[PDB]
């Protein structure tokens, strides 16, 4: 999930972007 | 430079931020 | 409860506090 | 919608739970 | 959906957002 | 405390009303 | 110090970073 | 009071103790 | 991404974000 | 400067790169 | 009373609340 | 660092307006 790209484990702010509408 | 874990709360204002007025979803359970 | 002023990030961090893990979209008029 | 009417107007809790996933 | 950890900082805005215009009491020594 | 029905461990939404004034 | 401009969940989070864990009280005039 | 004045006007840290438990 | 409108301490979380352990200066007009 | 603008107007994170330490 | 640990974004919003218009530099490579 | 007055380890209000510019 995006808590496992990015708060379990790490990403890029660009991954952030994975998840905008 | 290395970027950080984001958990909760600071990881909703960090999608705010970068998404905007396209806005976004949240799905943890995903 | 009580009725809130919610705007800019402060609305998005009431959808965390409100909806939480089952999680949520925002979605903002266009 | 939401967004619009939270910060021009007031919601409760209650109306920002319609949009919970 | 299980709720979860409020901490410091994240738990008074939890009290805010929830009691608003009534206002609260913080005393963590209780 | 509050800092025991909340951050210790974990409150309802209901629960931090108790701490209305 | 210098003088701050605080509205809603801003000034809670003041009170908290002035007050800590010796705790605190939210009164908004009704 | 302090929740008015402090955002209609400006206070300080030390004003704001005035409200510490 | 998106252009955002940044106040105060949102400004200040804004940097965070964007810079993270790099670092920033805030340095207001004066 | 940055801050007079990004809360007058708009600034985009690529903006706020300038910024970095 | 003692004071806290403040980690990432707390420690930003803590020197930005504390310091104001002067600002501040937030170097952590320090 | 202010990582380390301040995170790591923990510091007065005081110790922060040592960053103040
Ligand atoms: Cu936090
Ligand atoms: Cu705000």
């Amino acid at each position: 999930g995006i808590v496992e790209q990015c708060c379990t484990s790490i990403c890029s702010l660009y991954q952030l972007e994975n998840y905008c509408n | 430079f290395v970027n950080q874990h984001l958990c909760g709360s600071h990881l909703v204002e960090a999608l705010y931020l970068v998404c905007g007025e396209r806005g976004f979803f949240y799905t943890p359970k995903t």
